[PDB]
């Protein structure tokens, strides 16, 4: 569950920073 | 006046049914390359 959360957090940072 | 040896049977056959440990081992690898690709994109 930690690895999935880390993946989600990385995806969100990717989203913020594409913006 | 007698002695005997003994032989073990390893069992743990739930793991042994598959290769051995693939629960949080082979899946971890699966999702870890995904982490690698997403991080590659983030650094790019």
């Amino acid at each position: 569950s930690r690895t999935a959360e880390l993946q989600a957090e990385i995806d969100d940072t990717v989203g913020i920073m594409r913006d | 006046g007698q002695q005997i040896f003994s032989q073990a049977l390893l069992n743990a056959n739930r793991r042994g049914e598959a290769k051995t440990a693939l629960a949080e081992v082979q899946a971890r690898h699966q999702e870890l390359l995904k982490l690698e690709k997403s991080m590659a994109e983030l650094t790019q």
